[PDB]
């Protein structure tokens, strides 16, 4: 059934972003900062459309989760599913590898 | 010492107190002291197999020419069956040879480094030459004497040179060394080298 | 045997080769007279042929579709001879070559002007280091052990 | 007590930590992050193989066949597992592929989390029960103990991996057979040269 397999994957890769890999995480993007040319940020050197979203990402769940979390380990467990469905779909045979 | 070539002077490195000196270095090996020692150690074990060699491919021929121990000859030695494969025999004698032979690698960087026993601590050969080990190698005690030295150097170089005369004289002819001794005994005029082709 | 090859003894195009080579022979060699030098050169270029024909047979070699005889340096120990072991002699003639020219650059370079010691070379010196490159192996690899190879 | 007698020790080689024996000849350890790394590794791998080796020893001396055979079953399609000669309900590629993906994601990560330099090597306290720790004259001794069955382990192992190169879908243990039962014709000397 799709439709288990499907939520079952999004499940475990939510699970596993937000009480995981959430501080690995954290810290990656936090040593890794805005990308930054002759020494300062794009928006510092006078593009106004690398403007970082502050709104956007501010959320109120208590570890700091937000959208754009959400849609990454979503894309990721639906690949996953994918993956999965489209595989056991087809009878390939390896025949001893 | 004497000179190998009379009217030519000995090589200013060659001293003479190296044991079988006689200033024969026309080519110029060694001109440095490391080379000298590295070359004076080869020398000795180039010489003290070819000894051995020389006396395993030549006295089974002579006492099997007396009849009395029917023994093959030193280049069919190999096709012969025995109690092991080849494999096995060649496999123990690499493991031993490395063994041993990393041992006197080890005294020649280091001197007077692996003299003591590794399993029986209470063992260690006494203190000498590089070379020379004495001690339990020594079991008769015989003083490393430099006459006896020069004797050894003289009877290697000797059994070097016939190990080389009996690989060309066999891969020219396909008889053995004594039975080409004997034939050139037979007719000596009619019988050298250059009356074969 | 290898890559599709037939050995060279067994192959038809050889013979067939061969065979083109010594009527071509004898077409020009029906002109002279019996007794005359052309006929004698002509019976001995055949001779040769012949000779240098059964000894590309002997030695082994593979022909291919077209007959003519082809050079394997894979390593293979079959054919060992034909690109090995010529290899190895000229690589030990060069090394000769390369380390009596070394030599004697170093041996000349002490003195105050060695350009005209290479504009007019100087023979007994030369004559005394060129004997030496017969034991260039051992002494290049001494050179190379204590560091007396490359210059600093 | 070094590796090879009248060879010099290297310098951040002197003796101290367990297993040190100055055996060091690329001199891969000259940084000290590098050196702490590589023990941590070491220690790891150490451990892995000792927990393996009986795994791999305790089949082929009962009725079940060998390593190598154990994992032939999820090649062919529709294949289920075997447990001591009893079916698993649920032994299939992909459920046991997840269940071992996540949980043994979970232990590294939590295992690696840890930042004391100490504790990623011998974290102790709820890991050890017995409580053979608390003593420090018995660890050291313990820690070489430890070091030295876990290098033999490793080196079982590729003796192993290579036996079985050698003579593929044969284990250990008919190879020991094998070898004993003529020891003068079946050794390495066959394989080494053909
Ligand atoms: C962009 C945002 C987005 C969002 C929010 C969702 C959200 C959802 N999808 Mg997915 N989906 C997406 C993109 C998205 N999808 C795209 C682009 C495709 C096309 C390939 C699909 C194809 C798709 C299918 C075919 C199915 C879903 C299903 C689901 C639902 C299962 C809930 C679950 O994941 O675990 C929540 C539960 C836990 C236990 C935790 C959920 C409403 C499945 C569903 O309907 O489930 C009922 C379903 O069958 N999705
Ligand atoms: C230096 C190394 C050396 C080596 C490698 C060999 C090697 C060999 N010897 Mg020789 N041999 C040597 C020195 C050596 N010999 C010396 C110094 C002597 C004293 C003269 C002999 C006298 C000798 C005898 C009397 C016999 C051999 C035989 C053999 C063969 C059997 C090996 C064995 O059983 O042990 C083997 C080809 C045996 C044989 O069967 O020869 C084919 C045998 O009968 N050897
Ligand atoms: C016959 C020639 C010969 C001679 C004169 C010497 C002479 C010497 N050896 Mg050397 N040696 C030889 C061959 C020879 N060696 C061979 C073939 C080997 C390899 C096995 C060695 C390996 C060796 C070692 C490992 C050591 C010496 C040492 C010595 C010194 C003291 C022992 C002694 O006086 O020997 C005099 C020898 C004889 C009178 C020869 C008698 C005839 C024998 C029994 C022949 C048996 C062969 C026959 C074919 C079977 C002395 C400089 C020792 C030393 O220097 O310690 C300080 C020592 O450590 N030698
Ligand atoms: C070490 C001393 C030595 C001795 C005593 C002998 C002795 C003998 N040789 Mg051997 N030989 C030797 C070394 C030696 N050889 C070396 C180093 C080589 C390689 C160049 C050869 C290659 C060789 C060949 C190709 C032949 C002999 C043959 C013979 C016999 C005839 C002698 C002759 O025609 O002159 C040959 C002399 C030499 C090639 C050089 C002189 C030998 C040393 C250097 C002199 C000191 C004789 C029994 C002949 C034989 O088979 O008889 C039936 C023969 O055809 N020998
Ligand atoms: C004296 C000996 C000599 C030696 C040892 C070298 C050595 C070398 N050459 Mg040089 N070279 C020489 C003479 C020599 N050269 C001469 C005379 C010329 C002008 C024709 C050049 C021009 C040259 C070029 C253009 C290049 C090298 C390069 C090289 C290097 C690689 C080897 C190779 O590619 O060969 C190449 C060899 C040749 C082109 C010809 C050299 C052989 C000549 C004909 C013989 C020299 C012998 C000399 C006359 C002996 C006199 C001594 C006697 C009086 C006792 C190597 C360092 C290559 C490089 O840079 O690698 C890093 C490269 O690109 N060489
Ligand atoms: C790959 C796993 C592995 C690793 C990471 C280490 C790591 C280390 N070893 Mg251990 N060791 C191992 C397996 C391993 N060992 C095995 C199998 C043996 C038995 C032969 C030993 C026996 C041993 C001794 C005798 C000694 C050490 C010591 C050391 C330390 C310093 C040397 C070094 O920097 O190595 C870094 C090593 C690696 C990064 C691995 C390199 C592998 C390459 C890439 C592959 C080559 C292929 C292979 C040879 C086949 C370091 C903690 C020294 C010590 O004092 O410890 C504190 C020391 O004296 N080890
Ligand atoms: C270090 C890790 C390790 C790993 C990954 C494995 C992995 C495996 N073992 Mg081995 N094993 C190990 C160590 C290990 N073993 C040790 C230390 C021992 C000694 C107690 C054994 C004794 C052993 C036996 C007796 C059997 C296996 C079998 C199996 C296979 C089936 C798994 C299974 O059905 O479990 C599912 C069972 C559970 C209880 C779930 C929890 C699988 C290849 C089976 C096999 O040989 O297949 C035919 C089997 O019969 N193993
Ligand atoms: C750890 C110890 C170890 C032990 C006890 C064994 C034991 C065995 N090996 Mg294995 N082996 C090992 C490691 C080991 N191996 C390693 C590291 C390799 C990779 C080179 C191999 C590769 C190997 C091959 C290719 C073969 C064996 C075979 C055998 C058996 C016969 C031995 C023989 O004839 O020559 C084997 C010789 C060696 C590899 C020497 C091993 C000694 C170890 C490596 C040294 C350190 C050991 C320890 C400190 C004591 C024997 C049961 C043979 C067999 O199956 O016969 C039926 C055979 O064909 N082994
Ligand atoms: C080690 C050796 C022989 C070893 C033989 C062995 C083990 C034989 C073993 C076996 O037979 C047995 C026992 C029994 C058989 O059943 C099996 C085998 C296996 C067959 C010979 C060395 C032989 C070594 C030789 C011949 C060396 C010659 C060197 C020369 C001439 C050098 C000359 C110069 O270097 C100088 C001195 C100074 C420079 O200035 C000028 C030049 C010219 C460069
Ligand atoms: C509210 C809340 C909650 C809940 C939450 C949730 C439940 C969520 C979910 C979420 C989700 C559920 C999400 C999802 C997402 C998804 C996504 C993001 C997807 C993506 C996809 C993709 C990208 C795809 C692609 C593709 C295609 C299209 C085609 C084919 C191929 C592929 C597959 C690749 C809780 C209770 C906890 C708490 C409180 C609050
Ligand atoms: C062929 C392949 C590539 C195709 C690319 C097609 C791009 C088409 C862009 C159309 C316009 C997009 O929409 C455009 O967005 C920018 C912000 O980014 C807005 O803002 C722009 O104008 C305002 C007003 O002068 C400025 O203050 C601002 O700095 C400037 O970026 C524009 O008012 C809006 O019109």
């Amino acid at each position: 059934s799709p439709s288990i397999v499907i939520s079952l994957s999004t499940g475990l890769s939510l699970f596993l972003g937000r009480f995981v890999f959430f501080n690995f995480q954290r810290e990656n993007v936090a040593k890794q900062g805005l990308p930054e040319q002759n020494g300062k940020t794009h928006f510092e050197a006078g593009d106004d459309r690398a403007k970082e979203y502050v709104s956007l990402l501010k959320s109120n769940d208590p570890i700091g989760f937000n959208i754009v979390d959400v849609l990454a380990w979503g894309s990721i467990g639906h690949i996953v599913a994918y993956y999965i469905l489209a595989t056991s779909s087809n009878g390939y045979d390896p025949s001893f590898f | 010492k004497g000179e190998w070539l009379p009217g030519l002077a000995s090589p200013d490195y060659l001293t003479g107190s190296l044991a079988g000196d006689n200033g024969f270095d026309p080519l110029g090996l060694a001109e440095d002291p490391e080379n000298l020692k590295w070359f004076v150690q080869a020398e000795l074990v180039n010489g003290r197999w070819a000894m051995l060699g020389v006396a395993g491919m030549l006295l089974p021929e002579v006492f099997t020419k007396i009849g009395i121990i029917n023994v093959p000859e030193w280049y069919d030695a190999g096709k012969e069956q025995y109690f092991a494969s080849s494999s096995t025999l060649f496999v123990i004698e690499f493991i031993l040879f490395h063994y041993v032979e990393i041992r006197r690698w080890q005294d020649i960087k280091n001197p007077g480094s692996v003299n003591q026993d590794p399993i029986f601590k209470q063992y260690s050969l006494p203190k000498g030459e590089v070379g020379y080990p004495g001690g339990i190698f020594n079991p008769l005690n015989f003083a490393p004497t430099q006459e006896a030295k020069e004797k050894e150097l003289a009877n290697g170089r000797l059994a070097m040179l016939a190990f080389l005369g009996f690989v060309v004289q066999h891969n020219v002819t396909g008889k053995g060394p004594f039975e080409n001794l004997l034939q050139h005994l037979s007719d000596p005029w009619h019988n050298t080298i250059v009356q074969t082709f | 045997d290898i890559s599709g090859l037939t050995p060279c003894k067994d192959s038809k195009q050889f013979a067939k080769r061969e065979k083109q080579q010594i009527k071509k022979l004898e077409s020009s060699l029906k002109l002279y007279a019996p007794e005359s030098a052309p006929a004698l050169a002509l019976n001995a270029q055949i001779e040769k042929t012949k000779r240098r024909f059964d000894n590309y047979g002997k030695y082994g070699l593979l022909c291919g579709s077209d007959g003519l005889p082809h050079l394997i340096v894979n390593g293979d120990q079959r054919h060992w001879g034909e690109f090995i072991t010529p290899g190895i002699l000229f690589l030990y003639i060069a090394g000769w070559i390369g380390w009596v020219g070394r030599s004697y650059l170093i041996a000349i370079s002490g003195e105050k002007k060695p350009a005209m010691k290479e504009i007019i070379i100087d023979v007994p010196l030369a004559s005394r280091i060129i004997f030496r490159g017969f034991i260039w192996p051992v002494a290049a690899y001494r050179e190379f052990l204590n560091g007396d190879l490359i210059a600093k | 007590a070094h590796w090879m007698p009248g060879e010099p020790r290297p310098a951040y080689l002197d003796g101290s930590a367990p297993g040190d024996f100055g055996f060091d000849p690329l001199g891969l350890g000259e940084v000290p992050a590098n050196l702490e790394r590589y023990k941590e590794s070491e220690l790891i791998h150490c451990r892995w193989a000792m927990l393996a080796v009986p795994g791999i020893l305790v089949p082929e001396a009962l009725g079940y066949g060998n390593w190598v055979k154990a994992q032939e079953w999820a090649a062919l399609p529709g294949g289920q597992a075997t447990y001591l000669g009893n079916p698993v309900p649920w032994g299939t590629l992909p459920t046991i592929l997840a269940i071992e993906f996540l949980a043994i994601a979970f232990v590294e990560h939590q295992r690696s989390m840890e930042k004391d330099p100490e504790k990623k090597k011998y974290p102790g306290g709820a890991f050890d029960p017995l409580g053979y720790s608390k003593d420090p004259k018995k660890l050291e001794e313990l820690k070489v103990k430890e070091i030295k069955n876990g290098r033999l382990a490793l080196l079982a192992f590729v003796g192993f991996c290579v036996q079985q190169s050698a003579y593929p879908g044969t284990g250990p243990l008919e190879n020991l057979a094998t070898h004993l039962a003529d020891p003068w014709h079946n050794n390495i000397g066959d394989i080494v040269i053909p």
